[PDB]
Order: C-alpha cells, then structure tokens, then sequence
C-alpha cells in the first residue's frame, strides 16, 4: 500500500485548507488514517486520525474544533481539514497508515503507530500576498 | 409484587464480607463455559443474579480467538442466578455489546446496546418484551453502565453516553417506565466526562459514580432526581481517589467540582458511596494497572477534598493477581438497604499470552455490619496448563 | 506523556556503531516505535514494541528497552544510515507523543 | 388464566429493533449444541420461546452427517425460551418433520407431523397430551407452517398443505380447540399454491403471507375468518415481491389476484403485514439465493400492485451472509400487538462444502416505534475451523 | 390438589398417533448421556415424565463397559419431563435395580428395589421422602413392573414378584397410601407366573397385563379391586398372543385361564387393553427375539381365544430393528381416559458386539380417535461409527 | 410458610433404607462434575438437597491436581436437589470451605467459612442475602459442623470452633434468626474438644453428636436449648464407640462425662441418636482407616458405658471400600420426625495414588419402621481407568 496526497498549499491568516489522501490499492481498509504534522526544522506532531470504515474520527486538544478528518469509500479518499489558521499552522502535513484498526471502548488503541506515510504537503501561511 | 422504592435507611458498614465467586475461567479448563467480559450483579427482590456480555463462543472453542474487541454482532447479554457459572443452558437476554439491566420489583428491564459503532441501537426490553428504542444520538459509540440501573417507584434510571462523552454534548440521563423511554434529561452539574456509571439508590433519588477517560483520576458523581429528573454532577472529594491510572496516595489529589488533571486520562469501572461526610470505595491496588483490588473507607472523604485518613481497609484480590471493572449493586435488608459490590476478574489477552482468548470470572462482596478476617480471593486458573 | 530523546544531535564516523537513547516521562511499558528520516521525505518505520524491526529493515538496525527507557543502536553506520531518528509512544490512549528527535551526523577530519 | 383474543391494535412501527440472537453454530464448535433447521419464536403471555426441528443429533455427533435431508424418523421439535441454544437438555415435545407451535393463553398446542412421505400423520399436541389426530389427505408430504400459528378465543388455526411441491396441492385450514380438530376449510380465492404460511392475529381475523413454490414470486395471502371458518386468499401487491427467486427491483412486478409468473417456481418461507395501504416486509437481499436479509415498507404496497417506492430499509443479514426462512410472531404489549420476525441462518451442506451438516443460526428483531441504527447480525461461525 | 380417581371412560382408539421420542443413543455419540434400561413413562396431572433405570454412568464413559448387568448397586431411578434426554442435569430419585413410579394427584411414589439378590429391600419414595420399606419375601430377586404402577382415590397398587424366573414364584400386590403400605393381597386366580406387569385404571379397579416367564406365549391378566383388596387373574384370549417368544400366528393358541405352553419360558415385558370383547395389544414383529414392534386390534380377541382376526395393525419399529420392553400409561383427557405406550429400544450388548455397552433409546405413541398414516421410528444410532 | 418447630415424635426405627446415591465419580469419568468434599444433606419442606465444598474445579481438569488441600480460595458451597449430581449448571450458594446450611421453614440459611487460617470469616447468608457475618476469635481455622444445622421457631443453631486441632480449642453455639446472630453461649459441661458436630432437632432442644479429635474414641453430645441460649455437653456412653481411630469392641470402652483416651487423637465426623436408653449409630467398619461403613443399635447404650450388646447392624459399605465423613439430617413425616444419613465416599488422593485429585461420592439412608434386607453400595468407579 502506497500512500499519495494532494499538492502543496499557500493561504492566509483566519481562512481554511483542505489536505487528502488516497491509497493506490483498493478503497480503505479498516487500519487508521492519521494526520502527523512537521513544524518547520522541529518535531514530528499528531494532530488526529479516523477508521475509514467505521468513520469515527479522533484528534489533539490543540487542534480540537478548528480540525476535522473526513473519509469517503467512494473517492477512496481521506480528507483533511484545517480552519482559523496562521503563521503557526505553516507546517509539513503528512497522512499516515497505522497498524491500528479498532478502538476498544474500555481498552482504548494497539498498535497505534504509522507502518505507511504519505509524500507529504506543504501548507504556507504569512499575512504578506 | 409492588414497585421497589428502596426508602429505607443504608445499612451499618464496618467493611464487606465475602458472598459469592463463579471459578468460571477454572470451570472452562473442563466444561463448556461462555467467554465473557465486563460482569454485572442485580437482584429482583428474591434472588441475585450474574450477567455479562458473551463473545457469542464457549472458553475452550475456535470461537474463542481474538476475544480482545469490546464490540461484535455476536455479543449477547448473559443472565444466571449468582453462582451458576455461565454453561450452555444459560439464557442470553439480548443483543449487546454495552448493557444494564434491573428489577423493578415487578419485572426485569434490560438495556441492550448492538449494531454499528456509528450507528447503535439501545433495546428496552422489559418484562420479556421489546418495548422501546433509541439510536447514537452522536454517532460514536453509544454505551451505557455495564452494571446495574436502579428503578424508584416503578422509574428506572439509566445513564446513557456517546461521542467522546462530553458533558452536556454526550452523556444523558433516561428515565424509564415499564420499558418505555418517558423522559431525557441531558447531563448537567461540574462532571466534565461520565462514563460506566456505577449507580445506587440513595432514596429518594439515584447517585451514580462513574468513570473519567480524559481529565480525572478522581470519580464523577452524577445524582439523579427521579421526581423531576433534574441532574447535577460533581467528582468524589477524597484526596485517596478510586481510577486506575492515578498518582500514589502520597501525591495524589482531588477536588469536589473539577477533574484533578492528575494521571486523568483513561480509566476503569468503579464505585464509591457516602456514608455521612465518609466515603466506603474500590480501587485497584497497582495505581498504573488492573492489578489487585482494595476496598477502605476514606474519613471525611465525601466531603474534604484534602483527606486522605484511610481505615477499614480489605484486600480483596491481594497486588499480583488481575482484578478488572468493578461495580456496585443495593439489597434490600429486612431494615436498611445494603451496599454490595463485585469485582471482574480479566483472565488472558493482551496481558496473558499463555491464551488466545479474554475473559473473567467474578467475586462478589457484601457490606457487613458484623465483623470479618482477611484472605485474598483471586481468579485462581493456571494459563499455562489450560485450553489456549 | 512526554518523550524525552537525547543526544540532540550525534556525530559517529562511517564503519562504526551509534547508540540514540528515548526517556518517556512515565511507564510506557515496550509500546514505543523508532523512525528514520532523511530530510527529503516522510518518516520510515524501524523499530516496534521496542526491539522487532519492521519488514525489510536491515539487521544492523537494533532496539532495546522497556518501561521508561529505550535505545536504538545501529551496529556500523553505512552513508545509508545518516538521518533524524524519532522515538514516539503508542500507549493505549491519546495523544501519541513524538521525541523531539536525535540527529545522526557524520564524522570526518 | 384467559384466552388471548389479540384485540388490540397493531403498534405503530417505524422499522424493527435487535431482540434475540442465538449464535448457535459458534458454541456447537465447544459445545453439545442440536442440528436444526425451519426455527421459529412464540411467545406464552410471558415468554417467548425458540423453537426448530432437530435432526435426532448434535452437531459434533457421527449421526449430523447428511442432515440436509429434511424429513427422516429422528426429527423432533425442539422447545427452549428465547436466547437458551439448543443444548442437551432442551426439551423434544413430538416427532415431526414438520410443525406449528402456539399458545392459547391456557396452554401450547404443538402441531407435529412425520411418518411416511406418502402417507404422513398429524398430531396434535395440547397441554402435553396428544389430543387429535389426521393423516395426510392427498398422500405427497402433508406439511405445515414451520411457524407460529394463531389462536384466537381459545380457536387455533393453523395452515397445511399436501400434494405437489411444484404443481397444484390441497391446502386446508384446521380450526383447532384445546388440541382437538372442531372445523377443517378448503383453501378459497385466488392463491394458487400456499406453503409455510406466516401468520398472524388481525382480530377479528387471522392473516397469513405465505410462499408460493409454483407461479409466484409475489407471495400468497391467505385471510382467515375465527366465526364462520371462512377462507379468502389473493397475493400481495406490491412491485417489490417478497419471495426467493424472483426478478430485480427494476424488471419485477405483482398482481393482487394472480400468480406473477416471474421466477415463479421454488421459494422460501417469509412474512409480510399490513400498516394500512403500507406493506411492512422482509426479503432476502439476493434475488437468486438466500443471501443477505432486508426489512422495508413500500408505500401503498398492500393495496396498489404498481407501487415500487420503498422507505425504511434495514439490512439484518449483510448480503454476503447466509439467510434462511423467516417469519413473524405476534407480542402483546401494554396497548397494542407488536409485530416480531426471526431469521433462520442456515450454515453447510449443500452450499458450503467444508463441514459434512446443515444447521441453523437464529436472529430476532421486534417492531420499535422508537428510533434504531444499523448494523448486520449473520450466524457468525468459521466453517473452516469447526467440526466437519 | 385432589386424588386422581381415572373415573372417565376409556376414549375411543382407532390406533395410535406418534407423541414422542428421545434419540438418546444418537445424542450419546456427541454428549454426555446416561447408560439405562428398562424405561417407562408416567404423567402427573400436567405434564408427562420418562423413567429409567441408569447403570450409574455415562455412555461415553469407561463405565459403561459390561451395562449388560441387570442388577448393580450402582442403578439409580432416573427422572425427566418426557423428552428431555438422560443428561447429566437429570435427577436420580432413589437407588434402583427393578422400580415403579406414579402419581396419586397429589405427589410421587416411587417403589424402589435394591439391594443384594437374596435379600433386595424395596423402599417406598412418597412426596420426596422414604415412608417406608420391605424386605425381599422369597430371596430371590424382589421385582417389580418396570412401568408406572396406579393411583385410585390415593391408594396405590404395584405388582411385585419373588422367586423363580423359570419356575414358581410368590407374587403379591401391595396397596400404598402416601407411602406407606396399607395392604398386602396374594396373587390369586389361574395365572400362574407373573412378572413386570404393565397397569393402567379401568375404573372402579386397576388391570395388569404381564410377563408369564414359564409356561405361557400368552400374557396373564392381573385384576385388582381397590376397595376390598381382592385379586383375580387369568390369561389374554386372544390366539394371536403378545409374548415373545410365541409361535407364528398360524400355529399359536390360546387360553383364557390357562398358560397356552407354547415357547411358554422366557418372555418380554409388554401390555394390552380390552376395548369391549375386542383387545388391543403390542407385540415385537419377529416371534423368537425382539426385532420390530406392532400393535394391532384383535376382533373378540378379549373374550373369544380362538379368534385371530386382526385389524389396525401399525408398525412402530420395522422387524428390521430393534425393540425392547414396552408398556402402557393412562393419561387423562377432558372426557376420557387416554391408553398410550412406550417402546424400549435396546441397543449393544449381548446382541450387537461392535460396542462393549448396553443402552436403549424410547419411543412413544398414543392413542387416537383421529386418523393416522404410516411410519416406522426406530433407535437410528449408528454402531459401527460411534463410542465402543 | 411458617417456621419449622419439629415438635413431632421421634420415628419408629428397626433399621434404615436405602434412599439416594449420586454415583458422581462414575460419572466425572464421561462428563463435567464437580471435584467435592465434605458433603451434607439437608431438606426444605418439599425436597432434600444435596450439599458439598467444591475446589473450584471439575475432576477432568487440570485444577483438579492437589484437591487434597482442605482451604483454599476458590472452595464454594454447591447447592442441588438430592440426586442431581455436581454438573456445571449446579449454583454456588456462597465462598467456604466449612459450611453449615439449614432451612427455617421459611427460607435456606448458609453459614460459610472463608478467607485466611489465622484470620477466618463466617458469612451468614438467608433468603439470598448475606445478613451478617463474624471473624474468627481464636484465630485458628474458624470451623463449623459440614452438615445441617437446625431451626426451631426461626432460631437457628450452628456449632462453631476454633483453635488447636489436637489440642484444647474454644467452641460457640451461635443463634440465628432471619440470618442476624442474636447470641451466642460458650461450649458448657464435660466435652473437652468438640468439631464437626452432626445436630438433629429433639424438641424442644437440639442435640449434637460430635467429632473429638484430641482425647476421645468416644463421641462428644452438646445439648443446645434454644430458650434459654444454655449449653450441656458429655460424651455417649456405649462401650461400642463410634470414632475412628478407636480400639477394637473387645478392647474399647467408654465414659458418659469424659472422653476415653484410648486412640483420641484424630477422628471423623460420624453421627448418633437416642432411641430411649439405646442408641442408634454409624461408624467406620474399620477401627484405624475410613474403610467400610455400618449402622446398628446398641442395647443401653446411650444411657449404659459398659454395654456392647449390638443387634440391626446394617453393612452401608462393606470394609473393602472407602467411606469418609457421616452425618445426620431429620425429614418431617406426616406423624413422627424420621432420621437419615448420608455417607461421603471418599476416592483419589492421599490414600489412591492411581489419581492426581480427591473427590467423594454420596449414599444416603433413612430411617425405617419397616423391614429391609442386605447390600453394600460403595462409590463404585475404577480409579485405574478414568481421568487421572
Ligand atoms: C443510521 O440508521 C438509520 C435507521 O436505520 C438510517 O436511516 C435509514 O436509511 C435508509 C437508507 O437506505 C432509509 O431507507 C431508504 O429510504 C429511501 C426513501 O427515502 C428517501 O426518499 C424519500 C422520497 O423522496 C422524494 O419525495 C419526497 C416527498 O415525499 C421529496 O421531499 C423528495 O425531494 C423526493 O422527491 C424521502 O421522503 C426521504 O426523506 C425522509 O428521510 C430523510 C432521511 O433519510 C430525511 O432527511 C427527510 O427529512 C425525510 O424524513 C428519503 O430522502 C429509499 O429510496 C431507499 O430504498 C432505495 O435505496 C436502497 C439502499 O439505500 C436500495 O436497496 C433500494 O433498492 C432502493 O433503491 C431504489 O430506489 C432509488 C430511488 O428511490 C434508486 O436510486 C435506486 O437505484 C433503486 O431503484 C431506502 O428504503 C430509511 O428510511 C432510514 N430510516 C430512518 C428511520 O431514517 C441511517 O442511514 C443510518 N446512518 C448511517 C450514517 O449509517
Ligand atoms: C471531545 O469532543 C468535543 C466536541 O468536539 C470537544 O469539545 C470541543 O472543543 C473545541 C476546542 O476547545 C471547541 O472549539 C468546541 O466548541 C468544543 N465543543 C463542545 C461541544 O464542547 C472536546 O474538547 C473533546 N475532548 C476530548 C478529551 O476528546
Ligand atoms: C399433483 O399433480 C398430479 C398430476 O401430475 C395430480 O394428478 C391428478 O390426478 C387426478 C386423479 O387421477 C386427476 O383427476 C387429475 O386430472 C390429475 N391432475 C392433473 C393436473 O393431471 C395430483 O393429484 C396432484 N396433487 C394434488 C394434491 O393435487
Ligand atoms: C434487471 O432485470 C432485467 C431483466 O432481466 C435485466 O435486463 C437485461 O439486461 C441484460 C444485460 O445486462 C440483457 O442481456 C437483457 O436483454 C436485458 N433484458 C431486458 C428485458 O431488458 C437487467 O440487467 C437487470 N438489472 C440488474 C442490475 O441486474
Ligand atoms: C423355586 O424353585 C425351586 C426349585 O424347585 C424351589 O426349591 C424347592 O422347594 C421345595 C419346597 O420347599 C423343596 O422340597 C426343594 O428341595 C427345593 N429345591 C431346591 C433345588 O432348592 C423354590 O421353593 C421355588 N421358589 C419359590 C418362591 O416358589
Ligand atoms: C492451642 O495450643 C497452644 C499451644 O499449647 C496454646 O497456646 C498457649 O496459650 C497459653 C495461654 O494463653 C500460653 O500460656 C502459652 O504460652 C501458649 N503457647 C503458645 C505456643 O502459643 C493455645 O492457647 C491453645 N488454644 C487454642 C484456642 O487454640
Ligand atoms: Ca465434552
Ligand atoms: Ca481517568
Ligand atoms: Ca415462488
Ligand atoms: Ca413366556
Ligand atoms: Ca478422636
């Protein structure tokens, strides 16, 4: 399973951005998709992911409201949304397959780790055109 | 039969004396006995009973495989008197993955959860009947107590939470009659997060103690007016509190309105009750894992969130042994209502690799008046030697 | 919970052994993954529990550790091996904690 | 305790709600668990009950080899409440290879048929003692319901069949008073050919769908009158027909007299009411095979036999799991007669060739007036894994 | 609760319809079933119960090896509502080699033998507690009907026989109220061996038709008078004669008061009833060994012993396959006394040496006033396949 | 329901029939029964019920292996009707390895012993409910009869000791009504060690006969008056003593205040009755080992110490086969109060090493004012051949 997103990405402060994913075999299975962010020359960061099969999507306190994962058997395609951004938000986006495929009520995630990454996208923000 | 009311005074409580234990994983190393998990106990008026949630397989089956997942088409609501463990002959009740059942002095409700993780049904079948339903109001999981309701002058009260289990976002509270769903009160009161609510009749209303995924180590406490089914919410005081993770009992701490933030996120099932300004609570003995269980009244512990002057305490699954959820129910006594507690005991996957499969026996502890000794009461099968 | 990862940055000649250590900031039990990147791409999966490698990954690439610290050590650095690696844990419950990542850098004259 | 006389009115009902599940052939894989086929539920004023044919044998037994013969000596009915499986002590009530259980509301009358295909024997079984008797009138497989019949004022009536399984047969009506025969109609109007009716309490009446195993792919009604033992029959409207096989939602069409004479010949046992010019139905979702099962209303479907506008759809079995027959039972709630169905879920031989028997599964949804979500409850068992 | 009186008349009978049958040797190959022999059926005022002596084991059991004994200390009295196989869950109600069972209207006595062969003790079992006891009279294997004994105003009659089994012996009927025995009456009247009688209530009196093990093919007839304790006897008219061994109903003969002395040694437990001068009875089809069963009526063959006019003849088990014991039970109607039976189906040792056990199944078949076809219901456990 | 007072005379006794055997080990060796010690009869005023300490375990298990061990935290007190034997459907009642239970004439009373040997706890449980509970007060292995205790006006008395094995220990008689202790006297009078009493209802009192395990081959009585709370104890006097170990009859003698001293230490729980100056009793046939069992009574010899005048001796289990624990337990008849007793068969480990667990059998005798005859009636199974 290889991983492909869409291209890169240049917006203005308080507006919002879209980022997908696609597999290159068939429509999703029921492993995790999740969204990892790199800070420009700084850590790694997981912002969220879904089940693409059960649709219940989770994500971090700091990006909690403004952020939401959205899938779609039918274009085979995980989407990605971000709103009210702003220099802090210029990033590196990338999707990633987890070994994870169930979240247990009581137990709550195994294997909660990326097996396949995107190439990722680029998102730009500066209050400069 | 009359409605239960559950209006007489609680019990005297000096500690908890042993009542009742299943051996169910050390009968299945030689019989045909159902896979389960998360137990309950409830009573009618006469006679206690087990339930639990079958994984749709007996212990020593293919079937029984994988058994790790909480939620499955196969899983069905087990009811046996206490103490028959759970053999073929044993009725499954309903479809559920998340249950709570009760009586209300004249007949069994059932609250049976199935269907999708989007998508889920709640089943109100009373009197052996299909009396009502209700769909994921937020599409994430609908669940509900996984031990037992408590009905007041013939109105059952159960708590009910989907999504993340967000406050007024997520968690309500049904009041139920005869089966029927008469009335939602969403959840309101300083509980932030409620789940697996442990609930007791504290007449005239409901008190519940429940469990706080995401930013408490100390309980919610969720009471329930059953007149004009209002709710307010708060957490347990003591500064000794009763989820698993938490800090150690030298550095923990708690507060009477807010979660404490201290190791908060995720949980067990677990219980607590006032006794005036005292708390009597379970916990797990390990503070990081399900290991062990103790039991000790906390001195002021209701009501001052500073205290930490335990006594009374009783080990009842002794630090090296798997404990599990744990839940309380109520017996009504010749004079005052008893306190009543079980612990599951989680045998297998993922902890123990010895075997393929996850399940529980139970033990089970009654609140005495009198007095009691020590002793630990484990589950007592030996993996290494029994069907993988 | 968070992950604690050190040195920031470390130098080690081409023929010879790395040791890169992650500290949690409580008992992850063996649930931390290592990953390698090279600043061109995404991250690539190493190390999971905290000692098997993931499939292809070459057996020079070793891990050990449990509870709250763990190592990765790389048997003799080929100009392959020169990276940023991350530690990040996969306990039960969110959110899933990266290390702020160790650098490995060549020594030469 | 009285006769029940079913005069209440039909529930609302906004689609069906999980009520039981078996999961029968999963623990028959660590178990001593009956084979079974043509299962049916009915309910006495308190319970509801299981019942199915067995085949003399358990299913990891010698003697379950080549039971997907459907008539043999060793068949009996199995009796248990809802939701216990048939384990080794479930109770045989008759001999038969054929049969219809109801309860009076004094006593279970059991219909039971076996002997010789040519010259089989009806017995009828009331308050555990043999009542009545008839053999086979036109000497080719007497056979009845595989279904709850109706009793009405302490008058049971139940619907048989003897003659050809693909050509015209003599269908009879037998009026039925504490197991004895009082009156036996002629089927009359215009069905053609009746078999396994499904049937249900329309006080003053009692309705049956039923399956026509010759011209139709619509299904037969029968209309059955409890005073003057009068007998009408006709088909079910709707476009969308409810038999297996049948043609495609696009290309099928009915008649509300006639035969359709769209993959007219074979079918399967099922069940469809009235909610006024609205037909509540279930099908299986492949239109060749008993693949998949599938509840919905179509919209003027009782009366208008043009009408393809279905609403309200559920699946119960995912298409790409094995259904069986299935049909309704009728529950007496607080103010109103709810509508019930079961679906059998045959597992093995002739269609799946890893195991040497043919068993069942049951599942059980109840009619809700509340609200419900999705999901999919197949059998649930691995073939592969299990006894042969 | 009253008194059972039977003071109905019998019901009309034009044959028999089939009622139960326990597959218990098929289920034995997969579940863990009791060895028995020597069973009956006996119904209280609701329901109807199976009866057998158990061997102390399972079949599927290393004890189950020489089963073929007919008295150990081991033999228990089993009891099950009819068609619930012997499983593990069924009550053993008394030790028991030789046994009897009935229900006054009130409670159940069971008559009990064990003990040493030339000194059995039978107890008398009434209500759940042992009321009282006897000692074997002639020390030579105290025996008793191996079928239901009979209840008339509350008094009680069992048959039981001490002494030789090819030769004379002392048989006396004891008359038992709650328990306790109140009379003992001497066999008189022209039979002269008489064993293992089948009785049913032929208001004001009980009749009893027996085993002669010594001189006659022709079974005595036993009459009891309730009230004054008297007892005459005789043998069954008719030249077609239901003992086994007999002669072929070509050469076979009969008497009324005398053992015809044809193959007059040796003998089967079985029954008959009169139905005016008319007799109906069951026999084994073979003459010489236990092969098939039949009954039949035969036309003045009560009153008349050189009648061998045969009519309604049906196969219960086809000469193909084995039988065993058989006997009669009453069971009341709502208007009249009903006549049924039971046929042992033995299976294994001596006859049959592909297992080391010897086991029955049991068939049932009651009268009817209805019409009736065709059939035959053996054992239909498979030997050569199943545990040796 | 009304309290029992047994205030009927004492039965007519000549002797004692057979009444119930369980043949459980026989059938551990081809189906899932209970490993059991210590068991007991005791009846409510319908049914007997048979009790045992389970380990937890089934015998063709593993946790089976070293069930020689007498406390343990998985030992329950298992609960059936007598005659059913310990399958997996059977009801653990409570946590214990030493029991008493009793019924008040309104409901079960179970008093069950569990938790550590220096720090024991006694639960009292009535009509489902745990009422009450106490610690050990010596703080050395808490002990109680393993038999049934007795009820009189709804007062119920159970004999409780702790302390040396083979030594002084301290002794309670505790009262009980509705489960809740409401006195409790010392052990008063000469008996100087006193376990496992076997007590029988002697209006107005109850009366005990008891285990010495220190000083006595004779047995201890306690007189218990349930008035005044007043305790007596002695030994019984017959020179025929009925402990084991003891001297042979032409070697032992007795003393009706003190116990013997001839082979006190150790013993076995045994049972005897007055029968005016006679006494009725049970004993091992064997004088050193738990080997055989016989009743019989001895002229004088409750109120007479020289006296060895036995006649009705009864051979139980001849001396070929293990017997183990005795007690007595008193049925309600319509005019007089019978005595029973059962017999534990002990089989397995220390003494058979053919296996690797300890399990029993049952037989069970009642009292008869009738006549009987001879037998032995021992467990039965061969150790060589089954589950090991
Ligand atoms: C969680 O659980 C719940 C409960 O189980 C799920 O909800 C249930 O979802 C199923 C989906 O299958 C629904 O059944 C389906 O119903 C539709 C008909 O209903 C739609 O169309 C109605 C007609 O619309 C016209 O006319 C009205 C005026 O009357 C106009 O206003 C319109 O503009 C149109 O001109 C319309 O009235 C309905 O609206 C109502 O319901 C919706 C919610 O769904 C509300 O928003 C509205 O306010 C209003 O209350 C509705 O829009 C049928 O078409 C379905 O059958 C077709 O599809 C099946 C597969 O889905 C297929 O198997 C059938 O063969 C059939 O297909 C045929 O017909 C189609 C066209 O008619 C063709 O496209 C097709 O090729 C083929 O020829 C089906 O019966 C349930 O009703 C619904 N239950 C409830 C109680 O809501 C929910 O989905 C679950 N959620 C998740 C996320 O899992
Ligand atoms: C659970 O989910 C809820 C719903 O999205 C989260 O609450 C939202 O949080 C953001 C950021 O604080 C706000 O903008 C929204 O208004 C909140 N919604 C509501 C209804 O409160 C919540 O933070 C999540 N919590 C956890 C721990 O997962
Ligand atoms: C099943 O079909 C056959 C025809 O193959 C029926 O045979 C009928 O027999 C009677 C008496 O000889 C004739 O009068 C009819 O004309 C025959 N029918 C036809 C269509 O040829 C047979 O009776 C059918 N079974 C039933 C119960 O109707
Ligand atoms: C529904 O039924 C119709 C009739 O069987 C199908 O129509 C046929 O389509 C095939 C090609 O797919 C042609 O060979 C036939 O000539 C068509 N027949 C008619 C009468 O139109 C239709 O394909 C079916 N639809 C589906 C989805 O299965
Ligand atoms: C059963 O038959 C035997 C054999 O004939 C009977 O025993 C004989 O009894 C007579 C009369 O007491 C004696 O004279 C013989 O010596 C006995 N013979 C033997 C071989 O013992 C016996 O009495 C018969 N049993 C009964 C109950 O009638
Ligand atoms: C059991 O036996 C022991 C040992 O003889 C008793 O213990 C003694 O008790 C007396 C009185 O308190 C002391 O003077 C001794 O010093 C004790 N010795 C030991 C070894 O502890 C004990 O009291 C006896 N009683 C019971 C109830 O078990
Ligand atoms: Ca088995
Ligand atoms: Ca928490
Ligand atoms: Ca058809
Ligand atoms: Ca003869
Ligand atoms: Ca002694």
């Amino acid at each position: 399973v290889q991983l492909v997103q869409s291209g890169a990405e240049v917006k203005r402060p308080g507006s919002s951005v879209k980022v997908s994913c696609k597999p290159s075999g068939g429509t999703f299975s029921n492993n995790v998709i999740s969204w990892v962010r790199q800070a420009p020359g700084q850590g790694l960061e997981w912002m969220g992911g879904i089940i693409p099969t059960s649709g219940i999507a989770n994500y971090a306190q700091k990006f909690q409201g403004r952020v939401a994962i959205i899938a779609d058997k039918s274009t085979s395609t995980v989407y990605m949304a971000l709103s009210s951004l702003r220099s802090e938000d210029s990033a590196v986006y990338f999707c990633a397959r987890a070994r994870s495929d169930y979240f247990n009520r009581d137990l709550g995630w195994e294997d909660y780790y990326f097996e396949n990454w995107g190439q990722g996208t680029l998102v730009t923000v500066s209050s400069a055109s | 039969a009359e409605y239960r009311n559950w209006s007489k005074p609680q019990c005297d409580i000096t500690g908890f004396a042993p009542f009742s234990k299943d051996n169910s994983i050390r009968l299945s190393a030689g019989g045909d006995i159902w896979v389960t998990r998360e137990p309950y106990v409830s009573c009618d008026p006469d006679k206690c009973y087990q339930f639990a949630l079958g994984q749709g397989t007996t212990l020593n089956n293919v079937h029984s495989n994988n058994t790790v997942r909480d939620r499955t088409p196969y899983r069905t609501l087990l009811m046996n008197e206490l103490g028959v463990p759970f053999h073929l002959g044993t009725k499954q009740v309903c479809i559920a993955w998340s249950s709570s059942s009760c009586h209300d002095g004249k007949a069994w409700l059932h609250v049976c959860i199935t269907g999708d993780d989007k998508n889920a049904t709640a089943s109100f079948i009373y009197n052996g009947r299909l009396v009502d339903s209700v769909v994921s109001w937020s599409k994430e999981i609908l669940r509900t107590q996984e031990s037992e309701c408590v009905c007041i002058n013939g109105t059952c009260t159960v708590v009910m939470t989907d999504g993340n289990a967000t406050g007024k976002a997520d968690t309500k509270i049904l009041f139920i009659e005869e089966g029927k769903i008469v009335h939602t009160s969403t959840l309101s009161g300083s509980a932030q997060h409620v789940e697996e609510c442990s609930c007791y009749p504290r007449y005239p209303g409901v008190r519940c103690v429940c469990r706080d995924n995401w930013k408490g180590s100390n309980r919610p406490i969720v009471d329930i007016n059953i007149k004009d089914h209002s709710i307010v919410s708060s957490y347990v005081c003591s500064g000794l509190v009763g989820d698993t993770p938490r800090k150690n009992d030298s550095s923990s701490s708690s507060h009477c309105l807010d979660p404490n933030n201290e190791e908060g996120g995720h949980g067990v099932k677990g219980w607590a009750f006032d006794d005036g300004n005292d708390v009597w609570m379970g916990r797990t003995i390990n503070e990081t894992s399900r290991l062990g269980y103790e039991t000790f009244k906390v001195i002021e512990g209701w009501s001052n969130p500073k205290s930490k002057l335990q006594i009374n305490r009783q080990v009842i699954v002794d630090r090296g042994n798997r404990s599990g959820y744990s839940g309380i129910f109520s017996v009504e006594g010749k004079s005052c209502i008893n306190r009543c507690f079980y612990v599951e005991l989680i045998r297998g996957r993922k902890e123990e690799t010895e075997v393929l499969w996850t399940s529980n026996s139970i033990v089970v502890f009654c609140g005495t008046s009198g007095t009691y000794g020590t002793g630990s009461w484990p589950d007592g099968a030996d993996l290494n030697l029994m069907p993988i | 919970i968070v992950m604690t990862q050190s040195p920031a940055t470390l130098s080690v000649s081409p023929g010879e052994r790395a040791t890169l250590s992650c500290r949690a900031s409580q008992s992850v039990g063996s649930s931390l993954v290592w990953y390698q990147q090279k600043p061109g791409q995404a991250p690539r999966l190493l190390i999971y529990g905290a000692s098997t490698r993931a499939t292809g990954v070459p057996a020079r690439f070793s891990g050990s550790g449990s509870g709250t610290e763990f190592t990765l050590t790389i048997s003799s650095l080929q100009s392959e091996d020169f990276a940023v690696y991350y530690c990040q844990h996969y306990n039960n419950w969110p959110p899933w904690t990266f290390g702020q990542g160790t650098k490995v850098e060549i020594k030469r004259t």
